[PDB]
């Protein structure tokens, strides 16, 4: 009876992981940023509006330049948005109309989408000699795409519903590295600043953190209580905050290894899509299910905005690498930039 | 089965086994790179319209 | 402003290319495929006639589009409303399966689905196409065995008529919103026609109820 | 008795019961017709959200019936003085030219709107039911353009014409001649009807030999198919029957006498006055009758 | 790759034709720029990406005309009246307006013919030592400023090896074109503007010419042989 011992010793070792966090819980983020004074409340009007897209807006990713971005759509199309004057530079006509996810590249030759039909597809944007061309199909996941994010040029991490994330080869197409541990469908990803580890929501409300080069789980976190469909890094590296389905947020540090504060409010019973943090970390911008973004104090657990300007679910988030700006898409085929 | 078992009990070990740090000491780094880049934040402290790329 | 002026007319020219894409595919009716793998999907689909299955065909001069997710087999509830907006939803059903176990009987297993298809929070005004097939092995596997295997509170003869007539109540029976959606069920032989027939009288009756919001008289 | 109408014998009356009747009548129609129509023109124009082709039509049937509103008061005071106008010369055509291009533009598009919900349902897969909204707004002014068209010669007269101490002001009076407005008068029920009834049958009929009618809101939206056939033949018919008995009042009888006149003459002008019964019930029956 | 043209003929008309090949065609802005025996380049029509906006040269916008077909990738240029003024080699250059894009990037083969305000550029310089390894520069200058309120300076720095079609070097300010060694170099102050060579090798003698893009008709600088 090897497996009913077995059983045993993983809850026994997991005491033992939970008797060491709190341990460590000396105090908390409330408790400690109290002195502070708030950010007071914060007003962003719509400084744009792009138009164009003819089906539910699924996700978008900020060019490195601040200045473009690329919007994925359930019409079949993807479009590269000049955000400062609202021309359209590109239009992509995809070979599969459902995709869940898109990704710039950092040096902005490439764009990637993948979705229900389990394929991860780069582009090139340089197009030496006529249009925008598709150049690899990456293939081998079981389960739809949720989430793709560039690493480099040639590295790209993608996350899939068949419960592992995977990191690819451009040049072959081959996955470098495979990712296993998750219970349920990965949602979302988000890589590190430094480009060396990432974070992935899970469907079991668990957070697992991850390292590219040697290809083990590092860190899992708990708290959550539904699925988890939105991740994200702070800006420092050493936290990240979950957007789940039951309503709530919560800031986990990579280093006490537990929660550190959630954002909840009682009239929000909606859950969250898309999370973000602004340049400096201080505000929390999270899209919810209800028609609105709101913004939360991130120091301070406290709501501090609503960014009420569409007519249906908010989709996806984006803030630019400048700052100075957010994009928020929804399934009312628009997007709005925002301060 | 026992196999499947066993390397969740391995991984779970590694993670026991990791270097923890006080709350108290975490918390004070976000809220010290907080204030590190308090100016520099365009959102939390709006910048002057004629420096607005999206106004005019 | 003489290369933004020209930069200005190109994202116009993709504009009028968007609009002329969108036109092109508000004209096209999207069905949905639903199943329990071995149900006889892939034999309807011919008669109409990894990841995701796409089908082409056309009928009286209108263009369907039939989407397959049957070899998806993760959570469906994290894609099922992606799909919210198809014409009508099509429902493949053996009725020779009331027997099979996967236990569970396989035909519980096709009901489990019916039920949280029908009852889900997106498709909740969506009709419903239910096609009961292999009505050839179900009329002969009755002979030599009963019904009480499948449904234990059946009262009836062991005939084909009373047979099938139970079944299809039961899958009815599912339809909590019995005000706001139809549920069609047509019995599907093995070898038969007029099946695409029956979709296109279906998705006729959703157009007009669409056509019918539009000018607000529904 | 009798008048003379450019060259044409006529004869006009000057009845009492129009004074204690037709006032009260009119009264009715526009103290509730400004609050129908009006406020319906509010939700049309700040709050609604997506305009389509079929929204469009009854936009344009909408201000077609607020305009025949603001003509009652002007109506009301020529009733109450007993067909003594004292507003001008100019504002006499202007009130006739806009009382009867507003009545044909509210039949033009009522048929149209039946028209239009002939095609959702009888040709589902029709081209015209996915029209963008620049066709609707070209048949729109395309529409209204042969509404003006057909009444221009209204403007072209001088009708402010001398009946003894009086002024009387009147595009409808009893001539023994034949009119292209009287003759247009008896088009704006006879064509539209139809149509209306041509449109509203073969609906009904449809949703019926497919089994449609089950449906809770098929059976709201059948009925109301009935109601604006059966309001437009109440608020038409009565009056276009009493102009058909003149008609033959003429033919038989003549101008030698008009006495024989002095009963249909009261009668029509009271059924006329069910012409703009219409422009009230529009609202309740077309815009707020409806799920949206 | 592109080619065709037209021959010689005396005192009057002719048909230009290019041939567009293997570089998405259709959503290309094409130019006709010339260049006469021994001059500088001149610019002499355009048509847009969909034949929108067409605009044509001072002393050609009565006698040619320019249209093209996007099926077959053929671009066209007729000549009604043909005087002594204009007999040159007829290049055609492809260009594509976005936010990041480098017009005139390709410059066809060229076809000869002999028949028997604006923007000013000066550049002054007419010679340079044509020693190899040397760190060169080439100055141009402009009669008004090309720094628009969009911040982008729009200069083209072009260069002509001795028996080939013209190539782009520089697009705008200093954004270096694709395939050209980094050793060019591109900087200016909105009026003055300076071309750096780091090291010289044997295959970068020829006319260097220089272009500005603010005001459509546009004009070139007459070149500084090295
Ligand atoms: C009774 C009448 C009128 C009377 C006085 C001033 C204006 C209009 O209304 C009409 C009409 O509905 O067109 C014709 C008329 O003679
Ligand atoms: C009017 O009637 C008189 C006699 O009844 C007749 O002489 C005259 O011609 C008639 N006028 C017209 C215009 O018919």
């Amino acid at each position: 009876s090897e497996l009913d011992q077995l059983r045993q010793e993983a809850e026994q070792l997991k005491n033992q992981i939970r008797d060491a966090r709190k341990a460590c819980a000396d105090a908390t983020l409330s408790q400690i940023t109290n002195n502070i004074d708030p950010v007071g409340r914060i007003q962003m009007r719509t400084r744009r509006t792009l138009r164009g897209h003819l089906a539910k807006i699924y996700a978008m990713h900020w060019g490195t330049d601040s200045r473009l971005l690329v919007s994925a759509s359930q019409d079949g199309k993807l479009i590269i948005w000049d955000s400062y004057t609202t021309n359209k530079v590109h239009a992509i006509p995809l070979r599969s109309s459902w995709v869940m996810t898109c990704a710039y590249a950092p040096s902005g030759n490439y764009v990637a989408c993948g979705g229900l039909d389990n394929i991860c597809s780069i582009y090139n944007l340089k197009t030496r000699e006529g249009n925008v061309r598709v150049s690899r199909e990456l293939a081998g996941h079981t389960g739809y795409l949720s989430c793709c994010r560039f690493l480099d040029d040639n590295q790209i991490v993608t996350s899939s519903g068949d419960t592992t994330c995977a990191l690819w080869d451009i040049e072959t197409g081959q996955q470098t590295t495979t990712f296993t541990g998750h219970t349920g469908d990965v949602m979302s990803l988000s890589l590190a600043p430094d480009t060396r580890l990432f974070v992935s929501g899970a469907c079991d409300a668990s957070a697992k953190l991850w390292d590219v080069r040697e290809g083990m789980c590092r860190q899992t976190f708990t708290g959550h209580e539904s699925d988890i469909n939105a991740i994200c890094f702070f800006p420092n590296g050493n936290a990240f905050a979950t957007g789940s389905d039951d309503a709530t947020c919560r800031l986990f540090d990579l280093r006490a290894d537990q929660e550190l504060m959630t954002y909840s409010h009682d009239n929000i019973i909606c859950g969250i899509t898309s999370v973000s943090f602004s340049k400096s970390g201080r505000l929390l911008l999270a899209g919810y299910d209800d028609f609105n973004c709101n913004v939360w104090d991130a120091l301070k657990a406290d709501r501090a905005g609503v960014l009420a300007g569409h007519d249906n679910r908010v989709s996806c988030l984006g803030v630019t690498d400048d700052g100075m700006a957010v994009a928020t898409g929804s399934w009312d085929s628009f997007l709005k930039i925002w301060n | 089965s026992i196999a499947q078992a066993r390397k969740l009990v391995e991984q779970l070990k590694m993670e026991a086994n990791i270097d923890r740090i006080k709350v108290s000491k975490a918390a004070a780094d976000l809220m010290a790179y907080c204030e590190a880049h308090a100016k520099e934040d365009p959102l939390l402290t709006p910048v002057p319209a004629s420096e607005n790329p999206f106004r005019e | 402003s003489a290369e933004d002026k020209a930069a200005v007319e190109r994202s116009k020219m993709i504009d009028r290319n968007l609009r002329e894409d969108g036109e092109k595919a508000a004209r096209e009716v999207k069905l949905l495929l639903l199943g329990a793998g071995e149900s006889g999907k892939s034999t309807i689909v011919k008669q109409m006639k990894t990841g995701i299955v796409e089908t082409h065909f056309t009928f009286k001069d209108l263009h369907f589009k039939m989407f397959d997710v049957g070899a998806q087999r993760s959570e469906r509830k994290k894609w099922i409303h992606c799909f919210e907006g198809v014409a009508a939803i099509i429902f493949c059903v053996a009725l020779s399966d009331y027997d099979l176990v996967l236990e569970m009987n396989r035909m519980h297993e096709s009901m489990k689905l019916f039920d949280s298809i029908c009852n889900n929070k997106w498709f909740t005004d969506t009709s419903i196409i239910l096609f009961l097939n292999k009505k050839d092995l179900f009329e002969e596997k009755i002979k030599k065995s009963p019904l009480t295997i499948c449904y234990q509170e059946y009262a009836g003869s062991n005939t084909y008529e009373e047979a099938a007539a139970y079944i299809q109540c039961q899958f009815e029976d599912l339809n909590k919103r019995k005000d706001t959606k139809e549920i069609y069920t047509h019995f599907t032989c093995s070898t038969d026609t007029k099946n695409v027939q029956f979709v296109f009288d279906a998705v006729t009756d959703v157009i007009i109820k669409n056509n019918l919001k539009d000018c607000g008289l529904f | 008795h009798f008048l003379e109408i450019d060259k044409k014998n006529c004869c006009v009356f000057r009845d009492d019961f129009i004074v204690k009747v037709l006032p009260p009548v009119l009264g009715l129609e526009f103290i509730f017709g400004l609050l129908g129509n009006g406020l319906a023109l509010w939700i049309f124009c700040f709050h609604l959200k997506s305009w389509k082709s079929s929204r469009i039509f009854l936009f344009n049937l909408a201000v077609a019936d607020f305009l025949l509103i603001i003509c009652l008061p002007f109506l009301m005071d020529n009733y109450v003085r007993r067909w003594d106008w004292k507003f001008g010369d100019i504002p006499c055509r202007l009130m006739l030219f806009m009382l009867a291009m507003n009545r044909q533009g509210s039949i033009i598009f009522l048929t149209v709107v039946a028209v239009d919900r002939y095609f959702r349902v009888v040709h589902p897969h029709h081209a015209l039911n996915k029209i963008s909204n620049r066709t609707a707004a070209i048949i729109s002014c395309l529409l209204w353009g042969i509404t003006i068209g057909l009444t221009v010669h209204l403007l072209k007269k001088k009708m402010p014409i001398q009946n003894g101490g009086a002024n009387l002001c009147s595009s409808f009076s009893i001539c023994h001649t034949f009119q292209w407005h009287e003759a247009m008068f008896l088009l704006e029920f006879f064509l539209p009807l139809g149509i209306i009834l041509f449109c509203s049958a073969r609906i009904i009929w449809s949703l019926r030999q497919r089994q449609m009618d089950r449906h809770a809101k098929i059976k709201r939206a059948i009925t109301f198919i009935m109601v604006v056939a059966i309001v437009f033949v109440i608020c038409f018919l009565p009056s276009v029957v009493v102009r058909i008995r003149i008609f033959w009042l003429l033919h038989t009888s003549g101008t030698q006498n008009c006495e024989v006149y002095r009963s249909v003459d009261l009668a029509f002008f009271i059924t006329l006055s069910f012409t703009y019964m219409n422009s009230m019930l529009d609202p309740v029956v077309y815009y707020f009758s409806s799920p949206s | 790759v592109e080619s065709g043209g037209g021959l010689v003929q005396p005192g009057g008309s002719r048909k230009l034709s290019c041939s567009a090949s293997g570089f998405a065609f259709s959503s290309f802005g094409m130019h006709w720029v010339r260049q006469a025996p021994e001059k500088g380049l001149e610019w002499v029509a355009y048509i847009s990406s969909g034949s929108g906006t067409i605009y044509y040269a001072d002393t050609v916008k009565g006698r040619f005309t320019i249209s093209r077909d996007d099926p077959k990738n053929t671009l066209f240029l007729q000549m009604t009246s043909l005087r002594s003024e204009d007999t040159a080699m007829y290049y055609c250059v492809r260009s594509i307006y976005y936010y990041g894009s480098s017009p005139f990037d390709f410059w066809g083969q060229g076809t000869t013919l002999t028949v028997s305000s604006d923007i000013v550029m000066t550049q002054a310089t007419s010679s340079v030592p044509v020693t190899p390894g040397e760190s060169v520069s080439i100055s141009c200058r402009s009669s008004k400023s090309l720094l628009h309120s969009n911040g982008n300076t729009y200069l083209y720095w072009f260069l002509q090896r001795p028996g080939q079609s013209p190539q782009l070097l520089i697009y705008r300010m200093s954004n270096l074109a694709s395939g050209v060694p980094d050793r060019f170099s591109g900087s200016g102050s909105g009026t003055a503007f300076t071309l750096t060579i780091s090291r010289l090798e044997a295959e970068d003698v020829g006319v260097y010419y220089c272009m500005q893009h603010l005001e459509y008709p546009l004009t070139f600088g007459a070149g500084t042989k090295l």
